[PDB]
RNA sequence: UGUUACAGUUGUUCUAUAUGUACCAAAUAAAUAUAGUAAGAUUAUUUUAGUUGAAUUAAUAAAUAAAUAUUUAUUUUUCUUUGU
């Protein structure tokens, strides 16, 4: 599903006439998915270079911020240390040490 | 009825100590506005009552006497707008007057406390900018508050002065002896 | 003064039709796209119900306040717009302008302690269902806030006092509003006092209780007496 | 039918005020503002007397005066007491205070005016040569003005040389 | 696709290089006389060749080496004083660049000469260009400031100033330059079309040299302590580059992404009044002259002034009810003889 | 054609006789030649003071920041504005003086103008809201008819089977596509819409239009608008004797009544608005810049036998100010009551506009001297709004003996006592254990 | 059409106003039932609770504890498509955000803060949001 | 200014159905022509004939 | 809502404080507003002002209970509703109508403290 | 030869064919009633910027569909280049 329709350009040079593709020196499309993935892919490897840092619970998304803060508001409302409440979601195991653990 | 500063029902009925108030100067500027316009609005009302026809046309000219009201319509406007819009500007005229009460108080007490002159400093409400709304003469050396900055006296000197004369053989017209400059015309 | 034929862009009038059905099919309401619908169900159906209502359903009387910052009725105070020596309501609010009628819905507001850790003067203030840290600030302060939680009667009654000449009986709030707000000590209700007050449980004659106004004309035109 | 402002409906300052007005032109010779004019008051007036002859016959029909009173309020005026709890202006009222209005005005004007010709004469008597507003350094004057302000001076104000004559540079007349 | 420019890439045509013309000094004030009222109180020449060596004497002067700049331009003025007539611009002008060469090499006294020989000569001249006669007592007075003649250096350039104020149009110079940003459409790319810029100091060379002469005068007047001049010399300069922004201001069009509409680049680019101009020349301070004799209305007292024509009966008036039936026509009765009442002789 | 177009210059020859006519064509003489119409800037209409007159102290100069007086002459009376002066963000935070007219073309005295009514330094997006505004409502909507397809009065059937002849595939053939069908979009007076104008943009852009109009200098004040006789000629003999060029062809005049200083109206002079129906250019106003607030019963098309426009259903009537007629008309003339009509309706508008900080220094100044509460005798007002106000106190006397006196509500509302009766549900007033209280009827 | 056509001289059915939709026609309850929409107003999300939904037998999934109620965003394109279905309304003003999945405050109040519904006492500050009233004792029909 | 007043409906432009055009936008009737002397394509322009159009 | 009477007026004649009282007096001596019931919902709820047999309208009596509220006038008949509060003569009473058992202001007394004391929250 | 009775939901007294006024889904009057919608037309030159065969996992805690088009956003190093 391409635009039939070619797109014209003003001609400056007579190998213009010639030339088919726009970017010669641009990747094919599926070598350029292949190129992107491989860049997302190791950009998200650096990314996770480190450990899964755990966060507090202003620090998290919409859907899981307020559910943890009302899960256990009624115990924080009393000071007192060693108050935990085992709520379903959050963040995931890591499943190994991690500095930030 | 909270319409007053007093308090309402559900306070009174609540028991809330809210009877001993810290009594701070306030000018009412807001509801003196509000107060002119409702005044405004209630003499429009009285008018738009009173309102009787008078035609200058010979069509027309046969009901010359009559109230454009009906006298239905015309009790009915009485009865909500009119004498809505009175109450309206009673509340505010209720609402000033304790707030006029409350800063005599006020200045009798810094008056006492400090004098007559500290008392009036204090409570002077100027600000070094007032200029610029009240006597802008005396604000144009500060800044540049002009819409037509470019006649700013500041900025007075970009304005050309150019050297017009008048010519009786043009019927008075008066012109401009400037020459004019070439101008960039080729490329 | 073009057509913004789809996948094609702004395309000039008069020009080339023959690759843009698209562009009719954007035109005229018929629409297609079962490319993602061919195998798997859509999102909405495979999702399934909280509830019979749904999250977040406003059922009737569900109390949803509209939010008032207690930074923003402090700026207005500071400003000039309210006058501190009064009790302020949500009459004197509307007059004062801090609020527009667009967004006064049953129930009135909250008082929300938004960006304001310290009041510096006492402020007398009713309103409905004020934040814990709200009163607490107010009352450190020294002010006092009182949780009128009114019915829609009460409520338009308080916004437009001058369609009544005289008092009129206020019916009490529903159940649900006199255990939440009215009748909660946290919560500084109106209704707390006579709640706890048990001179009313022993006798129907005594099941009344009256309350004063706590103690501590208006004719335009004056007589000339200036000469 | 349908649901419209009659409560708005007549509230404005001038019969033209809250009329749906969409049959208009951008220019009205004498004739068409003319009969603009005559139609705004006709709208008024056609829907003020129809108003009042359908609600004097309803009240006919039903059996009551004209005015929609009764055999109790006929009676009370018969004794001679005041039947409504508001008695409003009447048209001789409004009438009569539009005209104690109109002449307190026409005595105010007749003293405004003698005070001002005596100021007048008092300042023109004071200053016979223009002030300082007679310069030409920031541009011309306007012969117009000039020609109107002429009676105010002795010296002839209006006639201007084409040079842009400046108070400081030459004694002027 | 980018461009790497590596092939030769033809200049684009642009607003920008037109050709703009020389101010010149009128006609009836001459250079002479502003200098007495200030002290009251062709032949063939290898022209292509000699411009070669004339423009390798400027680079030397400007880097450094004075000497054999003042070589070069003593050869080139040769050639001019050959080749042109008496009392010539490009002659004068090479003379201005050999008196400053000869005041740069240490030869103070012949660019002394030099420089007043250019002023009798600018004297002469019939027309010079204030470019011209800017340069040429900016380089006097630089001279007199390095042969020690500090007030006279100030009143050279104090003279520049008041020649630049008095004859110099400070709005000329970006008339056609100050609705370039409409033309850019783009805003997401090529975005600088709409920032566009164009450096006073490129267009307008004689804003430059008496820039450069206010900044001189203000360097002698803190070293001689007159804060009176220096503060003088800064409000002028200060009053020039406003001057110059003023003339140069302009408001925004559409600032997002415009698509098609090409032709309306002819409503941008056209002889836009610059500011000057406008404020010079707005309709009520220079008044259009409109006479009565090609027009068909005049004001109500001069009727007989109008275009005349041959046998003119006045009708009526236009009314435009007329061709109604005999009820308009009766309403439409006493409106002629009102107007002729109206429009009668005093 | 367009400059850009190969048929814009294919006209070569035939434009121009090479003879010249012996009346009116010349040669140009050189420099010196003063040539009639030339001018350097592009002036689409070329006029000057003798064609157009402007009427103001001084012709309108770039070294001057309005044509008017900035101080009040010594040898004329001066009166201030009825209301007092304050520069808000669109003033030209200069003083405006201008002289009040005789109606025998004399300056009697002369008078302080506000900056916030004449002084709204003029914005050209603003103007041009106007203007479009004006024009798109007295456009005539009853005439945008038109036919559609279900209007044509044609059999609904099928007139030719679509394979049987050479004709092409049609049914009803009542379409556009046929001259005698018409469209399925018909242009339609309903359908057609109405622009609402918000009363701060219609504000702001007639004193945009005031102060452009001062700016030009064809601002004119006089005192009065009478004429002896109610009669044209005497309309007439005053625009002749004021020079008021109220011709179709000539600078018409914009009035705007508003009756005397000391006697102003809202209502026009009954003489004056008798004599000025003239088939010229000149057009009277009311004596405002406000306007209502408009509204819209039909936003839904809930009553479909709606005939008219969509949006606003409560327009700008015609004999209000604006900047199509202040455009149309050369001259303005303004009396003293539609200045002080103008200036106790811009008032408190302007007063909301302040910033806080400087609305705090108004009674300070002395700017909020209400009359109701009695810091000062009553300001002048209209004939009408004076004779409302008066009708005001004497009723006010009726309002006495009763408890919904508007004068004073609820005066037994502190003394009272409030109960709240469970068994009733109802919290009820009291004074003297007497319910006075009322359970409203249903 | 033509000046003095036998179509337009006969007359014929003539054409009235039409009726415009429901202002809220195009939200559905099939999303207010299922998602609700989170986030700041530029970074809207409308999320769904996860987990697989299904009926089966019983003794299937019989440890509660897998079972888990959670929130998670729906799928970008959905929630375009759903949002697109709001933007509907007011097509050519590019200054209005698109509305929202269920009404607000605003909304309800916006419905009757006009210039036309300034007289109407009822229907004023969530009329129908609020409780009904007790009715007389007395109250009978017929 | 809430929605400023369209200047396309500003009654200076009376031009025949396009493909592109507002619900407000009044165009020419049917079977009607936006310029009144141009019968065919190619007709003149009266040279003193002058049609009032709007206003009176 | 123009039909029943909801938050609408339906006697538009104010009547000053004289014609209030010549009004209530050609009311017959030994007339009670519990007398007269509410008019049903399907009835229009209307008023033609002081007529003849104006109390038995139930909406003329109560409009011109309200109007002498206001005028300051003693309103010489009772109350439309009269409460118990104490325990006297009689102390039984006949109702086939099952209406006073549970209008009574004891009956309802004791309903509204039942449910105040079973809130829980 | 004419006149009677039979009229489409069906009539020619079972069914079928045929036929019921010049194309038997009979003819006349209304319908934008609606076709998962087959197809055909769709008014305006001189232009001013990115990809030309990719993407494709129904369904519990997995970073990301891709192409096309419109608006819009990132001046960080280096021998040059680089549509992210
Ligand atoms: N929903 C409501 O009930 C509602 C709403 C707004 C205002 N009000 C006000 O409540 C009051 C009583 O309402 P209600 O339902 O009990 O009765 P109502 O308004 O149905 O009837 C009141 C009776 O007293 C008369 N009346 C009203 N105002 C009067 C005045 N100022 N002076 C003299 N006579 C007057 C009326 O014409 C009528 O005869 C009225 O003032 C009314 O306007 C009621
Ligand atoms: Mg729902
Ligand atoms: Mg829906
Ligand atoms: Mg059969
Ligand atoms: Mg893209």
């Amino acid at each position: 599903a391409f635009r039939r329709l070619v797109k014209r350009h003003k001609i400056t040079n007579n190998q213009m006439l010639l030339m088919r593709r726009r970017e010669p020196y641009k990747p094919t499309m599926k070598d350029r998915q292949e190129i992107a993935d491989r860049a997302k892919l190791e950009e998200f490897e650096r990314k996770n270079a480190d450990g899964l840092m755990f966060v507090p619970e202003k620090a998290l998304p919409p859907w899981q911020k307020s559910l943890a803060h009302n899960a256990k508001a009624l115990g924080s409302r009393i000071n007192f240390r060693g108050f935990r409440v085992r709520v379903a979601d959050g963040q995931d195991e890591p499943g190994f040490p991690t500095p930030f653990r | 009825s909270g319409a007053f500063g007093c308090g309402s029902y559900r306070s009174v009925v609540a028991g809330t100590q809210n009877v001993p108030r810290r009594m701070t100067f306030y000018p009412s500027a807001y509801e003196l506005i509000q107060l002119h316009k409702a005044h405004r609005e209630v003499i429009r009302h009285f008018y738009v009552r009173d309102k009787i026809f008078d035609n200058k046309f010979p069509g027309n000219a046969l009901a010359n006497g009559l109230f454009k009201f009906v006298p239905n319509r015309r009790e009915n406007y009485h009865m909500r707008e009119l004498m809505e819009s009175i109450r309206r500007r009673s509340i505010w005229m209720h609402r000033i007057k304790q707030q006029r009460e409350i800063n005599a108080k006020v200045v009798e007490n810094m008056e006492v406390k400090y004098g007559k002159k500290a008392a009036a400093s204090m409570l002077c409400f100027t600000t070094p900018d007032s200029n610029a709304y009240f006597a802008p003469h005396r604000y144009q050396d500060v800044a540049n508050s002009w819409p037509n900055y470019w006649q700013h006296p500041s900025v007075n000197h970009v304005v050309p002065k150019p050297r017009w004369r008048r010519h009786r053989e043009l019927g008075g017209i008066t012109r401009v002896e400037d020459p004019f400059a070439v101008q960039a015309s080729d490329y | 003064c073009g057509h913004n034929m789809i996948k094609m862009g702004w395309m000039k009038i008069g020009g080339s039709w023959k690759y843009s059905r698209g562009y009719n099919d954007r035109r005229r309401v018929f629409a297609r796209g079962q490319w993602q619908e061919r195998k798997m169900t859509p999102r909405f159906m495979l999702a399934p119900r909280v509830s019979a209502g749904g999250p977040r359903n406003r059922y009737e009387g569900k109390l949803v306040f509209s939010p008032l910052r207690l930074s923003k009725l402090l700026w207005a105070i500071d400003t000039g717009r309210i006058n501190p020596n009064e009790v302020i309501t949500l009459y004197h609010l509307r007059q004062a302008n801090v609020v527009g009628e667009r967004e006064i819905v049953w129930p009135g507001f909250v008082l929300i302690s938004n960006g304001v850790r310290r009041v510096p003067y006492p402020i007398h203030i009713e309103l409905q269902n004020a934040s814990a840290e709200s009163i607490r600030l107010i009352e450190e302060a020294g002010g006092s806030f009182t949780c009128v939680y009114m019915t829609h009667e009460g409520l338009y009654q308080e916004l437009h006092p001058e369609e009544y000449p005289i008092f009129m009986d206020q019916e009490l709030p529903e159940r649900r509003g006199l255990e939440s707000l009215a009748t909660n000590p946290s919560k500084r209700g109106w209704l707390t006092r006579w709640y706890e007050d048990s001179s009313k449980y022993a006798h129907p004659a005594a099941g009344r209780r009256y309350s004063h106004y706590l103690k501590p004309t208006l004719l335009p035109w004056h007589s000339y007496n200036t000469a | 039918g349908g649901f419209t402002m009659k409560y708005k409906k007549g509230t404005g300052l001038w019969d033209e005020d809250h009329v749906n007005d969409y049959k208009t032109n951008r220019y009205l010779s004498a004739r068409a503002t003319m009969r603009w004019y005559q139609e705004m008051e006709r709208h008024q007036t056609r829907n003020s007397l129809n108003a009042r002859r359908a609600t004097q016959s309803h009240n006919n029909n039903r059996g009551l005066h004209h005015t929609g009173r009764g055999a109790f309020e006929r009676e009370l005026e018969r004794r001679g007491v005041q039947v409504e709890k508001y008695p409003l202006t009447t048209t001789t009222g409004t009438m009569r205070v539009a005209e104690l209005v109109i002449l307190r005005r026409m005595e105010l004007e007749k003293r405004a005016e003698e005070a001002l010709a005596e100021q007048r004469g008092e300042l023109q008597k004071k200053n016979p040569t223009p002030s300082e507003w007679y310069d030409e350094s920031k541009g011309p004057l306007n012969p117009n003005f000039l020609r109107s302000m002429r009676s105010h001076y002795e010296v002839d104000i209006a006639n201007l040389p084409d040079t842009p004559l400046i108070r400081g540079q030459r004694e002027f007349f | 696709v980018t461009r790497l420019y590596t092939s030769y890439y033809t200049g684009v045509l642009y607003p920008n290089q037109l050709v703009q013309p020389k101010q010149r000094l009128p006609a009836d004030v001459s250079v002479s006389a502003i200098l007495q009222k200030r002290s009251e109180p062709r032949p063939y020449v290898p022209l292509g060749e000699v411009a070669k060596l004339e423009l390798q004497g400027d680079y030397y002067m400007e880097g450094g080496m004075f000497q054999e700049a003042l070589e070069h331009y003593g050869v080139v003025a040769k050639a001019y004083n050959y080749a042109y007539p008496e009392n010539h611009a490009q002659r004068i002008g090479i003379r201005i660049k050999l008196s400053a060469a000869f005041r740069q090499t240490g030869r103070l006294e012949s660019s002394l000469a030099n420089i007043e020989e250019v002023l009798r000569m600018l004297d002469a001249s019939t027309r010079p260009s204030l470019e011209l006669i800017c340069e040429a007592l900016l380089e006097l007075g630089i001279t007199r400031e390095a042969l020690g003649m500090k007030r006279e250096a100030t009143e050279a350039y104090e003279e520049a100033l008041e020649v630049v104020n008095s004859f110099h149009n400070w709005g000329e110079s970006h008339r056609m330059l100050r609705l370039l940003p409409r033309l850019g459409r783009r805003f997401n790319y090529n975005f600088e079309e709409k920032f566009v810029y164009f450096s006073p100091f490129d267009y307008d060379r004689t804003f430059a040299l008496v820039d450069q002469c206010l900044e001189r005068a203000e360097t002698i007047f803190n070293e001689i302590g007159d804060v009176e001049g220096a503060i003088r010399v800064l409000q002028q300069r200060k009053e020039m580059i406003d001057k110059k922004f003023f003339n140069m201001r302009d408001f925004a069009g559409r600032i997002h992404t415009m698509r098609g509409h090409w032709k309306r680049r002819a409503q941008h680019l056209t002889n836009a009044p610059t500011p000057d101009e406008l404020l010079r020349y707005s309709p009520t301070i220079h008044q259009v002259h409109r006479d009565f004799k090609y027009e068909l209305t005049a004001p109500i007292g001069r009727e007989k002034e109008v275009m005349p024509g041959v046998n003119r009966l006045v009708l009526d008036m236009g009314n435009p009810y007329r061709r109604r039936g005999r009820l308009s026509n009766k309403m439409l009765k006493d409106a002629d003889h009102k107007f002729a009442n109206y429009v009668r002789q005093k | 054609s367009s400059i850009f177009s190969p048929r814009y210059d294919w006209r070569t020859s035939g434009v121009h006789d090479i003879a010249p006519r012996d009346e009116g064509d010349f040669l140009y003489q050189g420099p010196q030649h003063v040539l009639p119409g030339a001018h350097p800037l592009p002036l689409h209409h070329p006029h000057n003071t003798i064609t157009r007159p402007v009427i103001s102290p001084y012709i309108p100069s770039p070294q001057r920041s309005h044509p008017y007086f900035t101080a009040p002459l010594p040898e004329l009376p001066h009166f201030s504005t009825t209301k007092p002066i304050v520069y808000t963000y669109g003033t030209m935070k200069e003083r405006i003086i201008a002289p009040v007219f005789n109606l025998k073309n004399e300056v009697i005295y002369t008078r302080e103008l506000d900056p916030f009514i004449f002084g709204m330094y003029p914005e050209v997006e603003e103007l041009s809201k106007n203007l479009t505004y004006w024009m798109v409502r007295c456009q005539n909507f009853a005439s945008k008819w038109d036919y559609e397809t279900r209007e044509i009065w044609r059999k609904a059937k099928k007139n030719w089977p679509n394979t049987g002849m050479g004709m092409p595939r049609v049914g009803n053939r009542k379409n556009h596509l046929y001259t005698w069908g018409g469209r399925t979009k018909p242009s339609k007076p309903w359908n057609m819409l109405m622009p609402t104008m918000d009363v701060k943009t219609w504000s702001k852009s007639n004193r945009m239009m005031l102060t452009l109009k001062m700016l030009q200098g064809r601002l004119q004040v006089v005192d009065r608008l009478t004429l002896e006789e109610p009669t044209q000629e005497c309309y007439l003999e005053l625009c002749r004797n004021m020079s008021w060029d109220v011709r179709h062809t000539g600078g018409g005049v914009l009035f705007m009544d508003g009756g005397s200083r000391i006697t102003p109206s809202s209502e026009f002079d009954r003489a004056f608005f008798f004599g000025s129906f003239f088939n010229g250019r000149n057009k009277i106003v009311r004596p405002t810049v406000l306007c209502d607030e408009q509204y819209d019963y039909n936003k839904t098309a809930a009553k479909q036998r709606m005939k008219g426009p969509k949006g606003a259903k409560n327009p700008i009537p015609i004999n209000r100010f604006n900047a199509y007629d202040a455009m149309k008309h050369d001259r303005l003339v303004i009396t003293e009551g539609a200045l002080m009509q103008l200036e106790d309706e811009l008032y408190e508008h302007k007063l909301q506009i302040l910033p806080p900080h400087i609305r705090n220094q108004l009674p300070e100044y002395g700017y909020l001297d209400s009359e109701a509460l009695g810091d000062c005798v009553p300001s002048l007002k209209t004939i009408q709004m004076e004779a409302a106000a008066r009708t005001e106190e004497a009723e006010s006397d009726m309002y006495k003996s009763f408890i919904d006196n508007p004068y004073n509500p609820w005066k037994d509302n502190m003394d009272a006592s409030y109960a709240v009766d469970g068994a009733d549900g109802t919290v009820q007033k009291f004074v003297d254990g007497k319910k006075v209280s009322w359970s409203m009827l249903s | 059409p033509k000046m003095g056509c036998e179509e337009i001289t006969r007359k014929a059915r003539r054409v009235q106003l039409q009726p415009t939709e429901y202002l809220a026609q195009h939200r559905m309850q099939v999303w207010q039932l299922r998602f609700k929409e989170m986030g700041p107003p530029f970074s809207r999300v409308w999320v769904a609770l996860g987990g697989k939904m299904r009926r089966r037998r019983v003794g299937r999934q019989v440890d509660v504890k897998d079972m888990r109620y959670y929130w998670r965003p729906i799928e970008p394109q959905y929630q375009r498509l759903y949002m697109s279905r709001l933007r509907i309304r007011d097509h050519s003003n590019k200054l209005r955000q698109p509305m929202r999945l269920r009404a607000t405050n605003a909304d309800i109040g916006s419905g009757s803060s006009s210039i036309e519904w300034e007289r109407a006492s009822n229907r004023k500050y969530g009329a129908m949001l609020a409780p009904p009233k007790r009715q007389d004792f007395e109250f009978r029909v017929v | 200014m809430p929605r400023p007043a369209p200047r396309f409906a500003m009654g200076h432009m009376l031009p025949h159905r396009s493909n592109v055009g507002s619900q407000f936008l009044h165009t020419q009737r049917h079977g009607s022509r936006s310029t009144w002397y141009k019968k065919h394509y190619f007709s003149l322009r009266p040279f003193a004939i002058q049609r009032h159009h709007g206003t009176t | 809502g123009a039909f029943t009477k909801g938050r609408r007026p339906v006697m538009r004649q104010k009547y000053s404080r004289e014609a209030l009282q010549a009004a209530l007096a050609m009311v017959p001596p030994g007339f009670e507003v519990a007398d007269v019931p509410r008019p049903p919902q399907r009835i229009l709820a209307q008023s033609e002002g002081i007529v003849g047999r104006w109390y038995s309208n139930y909406w003329t009596l109560h409009s011109m209970r309200y109007q002498c509220l206001l005028a300051g006038v003693e309103w010489p008949l009772g109350e439309r509703q009269r409460p118990r509060t104490n325990y006297d003569e009689p102390f039984f009473f006949a109702d086939f109508e099952e209406s006073k058992a549970i209008r009574d202001y004891r009956s309802r007394w004791i309903n509204v403290n039942r449910s105040l004391v079973g809130m829980t929250k």
